[PDB]
């Protein structure tokens, strides 16, 4: 029997939902044609729990967006996505001067073509990104109001993404965009205890303390089954 | 150009197909690898880690939760009476999803090979005591005494001065891997149960603790293999993660 | 094997119920490579004064502990030539060598689980509701010397299960078998060198999971001590002293 | 034709993507390269050279602004005074903004290395003096006095024939790269203080001046680096270029 | 620690913005359905700086055109640019004789295909391009009139780049074309102190005398941060 | 090492407090390729009559200076055998060796940047507010060998940092320690010949970088002299004498 | 199919372009080239006369 299927490439290598960017025509959700989304791939339960099965992971991954309108309608939109590293100016507008990527990668694709698909390797400054960090990111006194970045590693802080209707009016349809991700070449370290409770928020592991519940089920007596 | 003719499943996105996309970054170069200890390499290291199994899965209260980590064992009558009962599917609800690789086993749809349960009794020295753990394969229901558990694989444990045991579970299957065993008609791939006894007694001076607890370690065997993966049967969340 | 002496500076510990020692990972503390190292400046390897063992507070186990943990580059800041040498220093790497000493009696019993965890990071009960964002404060996620209480073993104050606790570095103390647990550390860190008080690589835990019991009469007083050594210890970045 | 099945990042313009493209001048062959003076490899080598530090980045006038490159040094009371201080954070605002390492850090996210800087004394030559220079290392708070600054990595400098001396700021850093320092959260990546401190005093006869110059020039050691290239935070436009 | 990022390949190896045209179909911005464009990558900043931190540069180069309406909308419109090299006819209008393109390279695209992409040669009778020429390119007296010429290389000026829509009647849409360029095999040659105030013309280093700012940020005292 | 003499036609400098001498771009001057030429007419190359050091006016040296420039081909096109060949001559190439002195006493100081910039195109300050294209008067761009003052050297009269100046060819005078500079430039150029008329190749600049200090009583007067010699002069294309 | 992805250039036709077409006659057999005088070979033979 192989003991192929086990190894840590077999495990991460599926592209999973890690992102979801909604592009409306009218609401208070990002309704001037662009949004900016923070690099982060703890918003979804199934990746987020997988990953969190390790304390470091070193990747390449395959990015894989995936667009379309609210009903799954394919419409034919010219979309452009922009990768923007920590410290590259954020588009502030759909005719933001940003868009014009002399130096940031950028991708521009049709809803009616394939969805765009790219490869990107470890970019962390560490050798390895962390899912926990114990500790604080800046010195100083550390009071109730900073309390908000514990456990923040700028690591893993990658940068944002970008999208927007490529054009100076406003879109004629209201469009979402899901990003998968494909883990390639993993290296991993250190494995933990597996999420026991439902998550609340992305940047810690916070839990409901009223609503806490048991691993797994239950029953009425040791000695029944 | 050169002439070409696309098939079905052109433009499809599969989730686990393995492909090439282009890179967004030319010429970039990640961070050396420094050395890090504990690197994982195969699941299945983890899958030979012993972790402990919930046997006392019944306290759901808040403040007795820690006691499901242990059961109690202390003097009886003598007549051979059972002390604790469990299945032995590893992927089922019940004492193993507390364990690592109960845990594990949740993402893959099959698994195969042996498995053991390390007992630990943390009584005191001088406690003395005799248990007999049963292994009962498939078809056998629930033994109703010692007499009937004995007939299957056993161990007989003899506290002393080495506080474990091990029972070792062998892979006893018809088919070469199992997939997880749930109620109904899933139950044809139960593994057996588990049964402790008093072989002879809990046996202690004056001065010493009349209940003591034992502690249930559970892991598997260096032929353990599992295949296909699949999510786990939970999903750690009820609204969205903020 | 049962009986042990580990001899580091100028400092000896003895045991005649021991089980035998961990070496977590598999590793052995060493010290930084050329290859893995940036900081271009020649570090400090005071040796002897500094990788020795240090005898932090004890604790008493009682019929109803719950447990407790101490982070440990943290333990040490404010100790010996150790903690100077951290002070003084930005950057700090080392190994431990970690001895939790406990004993009792033949007619005690009990058993604690003594595991490493690695960036042991601290979680609340979240206004008990899970509605509201509250964070751990400085007093508990960097207790120091004196260690803190686990208000929720079960889940060690993080949400993960403690029964699993064991795929970390660890060792029981089962008062019929032995009487304190050993375990070596090598650095764990993703970088070469980190600071020594912002960083807690790793923490120490010592939780009772099965509880401690004897007959009224035998003594009631049953001290778990921590001691513990630095291994390979290196400091870079000389300044002046900071204490936090 | 050939089967094939196009993936997603079909049709989009990458702007670092280094593909080829269909060629508009077939045959076409360009005008021979002659050999020209001066032609560089690697911006590392620009790096290297020294370029004046603005220590004194004071004056904002506009008749003032030839003065920020150069900082005074004078006849003091003996006390060990301070003479001048500045972040020796290279990719930093401040003085390093005027040499052309700091500009040519702006164009990468992240550097390496160790950093010197050479102080020149352009005094006269019956003026006497020793001044040492500090390097304080992240956490050091700005020393309050000599006797503070001189527990850091410093170099006493003498007033002579050699009107320079170099002060080298080694690379001691918890990473193994900085990324630019900013005010907040990224001055993580601090690298720490320079201070320049009377030794002993600024001496001189009668009928010399008073009151001196320094000049500073700055730049990196053969172990600098740096990586991931970005856009400098300034663009030198307003309007559109006419 | 790789040095290879910062040769010069890594570093100008990057498409940015160097041109943009109009082609509108009311207004006084060539209203006619086609355009000329002067081969001049100095009029965008961004790309500009750049080069100019050398004098001399020699190099090949992939042009892109992103072609679209000016609300980033796909039109299904067919356009043809054309390389006009300096001597050749420069078309005077939709339906010039000039664009039978006989000799010079001319592209035929679609708005709905990918933006057209295509590689240049080093095409200088110099050895290199001058990103400064501190000369005229005439002989005889220099008078203020003329003082225009100052600094004008000829080895320079590469030609023209011409649009239009492949038609004989007014397209129905209004369009745009973005000029994106991507330098490869660079070779360059004595590095100069980048570019320090704000640009104002293209064939020179002007910079508003009222509004010289310093190199960088300022301070209250040189003893204090 | 601190003194030296340049020799070279029937002209010898001589010095002795030198600082080295700097060899730009680390080449020596050299004569024209036969694959790096195009012009088929055979090269004059007068040699030692054109190969000589040629000394220009002189500067005063005051506590208030900016500091001036001088365009090279063109502060000779007027002088001696060399100026005569670059008039009768279309085409023209070589290298320069230049030495700019200035000495004082022990007792004085400052210090004066003397840089060889390529292409030094001179720029205006537009009108001041910046929206007049105005350009820089024939005067101005080609001063001839009375070198011209720079009015905002901060910026060289080009919208480019001094500061940066020294990724050039340069040399310090700083009066407590040398009392010239010796540069040595190849012929730099995007062609193997060019006019010595309407192209000037580089620009010399000689500027105060710390301001020039005394006490009353010592010589008030400190000139800055340059002296300059054309190294493998080659000349082609001969016709009439052209001025401009 | 095979992966590809079509760069811009995609459906321009360059005057100059040096490309590969379909050939309209399949086999066909140009006739045999005779000798003929005065062949040229490159334009330079014609500017030194």
């Amino acid at each position: 029997h192989s003991t192929a299927e086990t190894t840590l490439d077999s495990f991460f290598s599926r592209a999973g939902l890690v992102g979801e960017i909604d592009l409306p025509l009218e609401g208070t959700t990002n309704p001037n044609g662009y949004a900016n989304w923070d690099i982060d791939i703890t918003g979804y339960a199934q990746m987020r729990r997988k990953v969190e099965l390790f304390t470091y992971m070193r990747f390449d991954a395959e990015f894989t967006f995936v667009a379309c309108t609210p009903t799954g309608q394919v419409v034919p939109q010219l979309l452009q996505y922009m990768f923007v590293p920590p410290g590259a100016p954020k588009p502030e507008s759909r005719e933001s001067l940003a868009w014009q990527t002399a130096t940031n990668p950028s991708v521009f694709v049709k809803l009616t073509d394939p969805p765009a698909q790219v490869s990107v390797p470890f970019m962390s400054p560490a050798s390895a990104y962390q899912w926990f960090y114990d500790g604080y990111p800046t010195f100083g006194e550390h009071k109730q109001e900073k309390d908000l970045e514990y456990g923040a590693c700028p690591n893993n802080m990658m940068g944002t993404f970008s999208v927007r209707n490529v054009g100076s009016s406003k879109s004629k349809y209201p469009l979402v965009v899901r990003i998968y991700m494909r883990m390639k070449h993993v290296r991993a370290w250190i494995p933990r205890p597996m999420r026991n409770q439902n998550y609340l928020f992305k940047a810690n592991p916070n839990y409901a303390g009223n609503s806490i519940k048991p691993t797994g089920t239950s029953r009425t007596a040791i000695t029944t089954l | 150009g050169f002439p070409t003719e696309p098939k079905p499943g052109t433009n499809q996105f599969l989730t686990t197909d393995d492909g090439v996309s282009a890179p967004i970054l030319p010429n970039f170069h990640p961070t050396p690898c420094i050395h890090i200890p504990g690197e994982v390499r195969n699941l299945l290291e983890l899958c030979q880690v012993e972790t402990i199994l919930e046997v006392n899965n019944v306290p759901t209260n808040a403040t007795s939760l820690m006691e499901r980590l242990r059961f109690p064992v202390s003097a009886q009558a003598g007549k051979g009476e059972l002390c604790a009962v469990f299945r032995a599917d590893p992927g089922r609800d019940g004492p193993w999803q507390s364990t690592m690789l109960g845990q594990l086993c949740g993402y893959y749809t099959q698994w195969s090979g042996s498995l053991e349960v390390t007992f630990m009794f943390t009584g005191s020295f001088m406690a003395t005591g005799k248990m007999l753990i049963a292994y009962t394969p498939p078809g056998g229901p629930l033994p109703k005494d010692r007499a009937t558990a004995m007939l299957g694989t056993h161990v007989i444990w003899d506290f002393g001065l080495q506080s474990s045991v091990t029972l070792v579970i062998p892979w006893i299957s018809n088919t070469h891997y199992r997939a997880h065993a749930r109620d109904g008609v899933f139950d044809y791939y139960t593994t057996g149960l588990v049964s402790i006894w008093y072989q002879t007694n809990y046996v202690v001076p004056i001065g010493a603790p009349n209940t003591a607890y034992i502690i249930a370690l559970a892991a598997a065997q260096k032929n353990f293999t599992m295949k296909l993966c699949k999510d786990t049967s939970h999903i750690l969340q009820t609204a969205s993660i903020q | 094997d049962r009986v042990a002496q580990l001899t580091i500076g100028n400092s000896t510990i003895t045991t005649q119920e021991a089980a035998n020692i961990i070496v977590g990972y598999g590793e052995w503390p060493s010290y930084c490579s050329d290859d893995d190292a940036t900081a271009v400046d020649k570090p400090t390897r005071p040796d002897v004064s500094v990788n020795r063992f240090y005898t932090l507070d004890t604790k008493l186990w009682e019929k109803s502990s719950k447990g407790w943990y101490w982070k440990f580059p943290d333990v040490l800041t404010e100790t010996g030539v150790f903690g100077q040498n951290a002070q003084f220093h930005y950057l700090y790497r080392s190994g431990f060598c970690i001895h939790v000493q406990c004993n009792a009696s033949k007619f005690h019993q009990g058993a604690l689980l003594v595991a490493i965890l690695p960036e042991y990071v601290i979680g609340t009960v979240a206004g008990g509701t899970g509605t509201e964002d509250s964070h751990p404060p400085y007093k508990q996620t960097q207790p120091g010397a004196d260690g803190f209480e686990l208000q929720h073993p079960y889940v060690l104050d993080a949400g993960i299960p403690i029964s699993q606790l064991t795929v970390c570095p660890h060792q029981w103390i089962n008062l019929r078998t032995n009487n304190c647990a050993t375990i070596i550390v090598p650095y764990m860190n993703t970088l070469p060198f980190d600071s020594a008080l912002n960083h807690c690589n790793f923490g120490l835990l010592v939780v009772p999971i099965s509880p401690l019991d004897f007959d009224q009469g035998a003594t009631p007083v049953i001290p778990i001590t921590i001691t513990l050594a630095p291994m390979c210890s290196e400091f870079a970045g000389l300044r002046q002293a900071v204490t936090q």
